[PDB]
């Protein structure tokens, strides 16, 4: 097409959702990590995670506004992930890298799995 | 704005 | 902090937000513009829009299905700008460009309004 | 990834 393009238009809308988040505007689902309770809304969650998208895309599933994840999730590396999906800036460290890339795999988020490859090859 |  | 941040990040959610939309998934509004109706997502509104943010923030308006714009609205000129939500990709041309500075301004999207004041300024 |  002719159109023109804003280039900042992405990053805004990100920002504006993460600010609708802090403020508990129009969440929709509650993330259980054991003992830890998440507030997100299902559209960035299944925009961010393969795992997300495919349980609000289930028939049944869709419809829930409780999501418990497996018992081995860490609630601190789901936090960084949660941090990551509405921000774009992940939160690695020596002592959560493993947490981050379990929760990564879990939840289906290629290129942070991938960053955390990189960052675990580059200490060995 | 840009041209994409 | 000391975070990482993934360049495309914003701009993949943003791309999986309009994939979603294609699909209907997880769609909770109606945006009705005379004749015409328009499915979207509250949250990517409300993050585009100082209209629909107003709308969405009200404690009544925020349990709508379905919202029914000023009749004076152009749904051409509301299609496009809802594309532009979706994609950061505005499709501006000289047939359109007054039905879309138009609906810009009553959906208070400032930087779409910036770009058509200058493009009119530019053929005068 | 960069370093924001
Ligand atoms: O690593 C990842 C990140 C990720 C996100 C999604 N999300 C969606 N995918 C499509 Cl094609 N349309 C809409 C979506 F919300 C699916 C798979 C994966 N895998
Ligand atoms: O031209 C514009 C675009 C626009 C979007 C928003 N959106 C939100 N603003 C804030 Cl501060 N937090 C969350 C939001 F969803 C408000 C006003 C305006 N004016
Ligand atoms: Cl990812
Ligand atoms: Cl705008």
């Amino acid at each position: 097409d002719s159109c023109i393009q804003f280039t900042r238009h992405a990053s805004d809308v990100l920002l504006n959702l993460n600010r609708l988040r802090s403020r508990d505007i129009l969440t929709d689902v509650v993330i259980v990590v054991s003992r830890e309770q998440f507030r997100a809304h299902k559209t960035v969650l299944m925009a961010c995670s393969g795992l997300f998208y495919s349980i609000f895309t289930d028939q049944l599933k869709c419809n829930l506004s409780v999501i418990n994840l497996d018992p081995e999730i860490n609630p601190e590396g789901f936090c960084i992930l949660l941090d990551f999906m509405y921000t774009s800036r992940l939160n690695l460290r020596e002592g959560n890298i493993m947490a981050v890339m379990a929760t990564a795999m879990y939840l289906q988020m290629e290129h942070v799995v991938d960053t955390c490859r990189k960052f675990i090859k580059a200490s060995e | 704005w840009v041209i994409p």
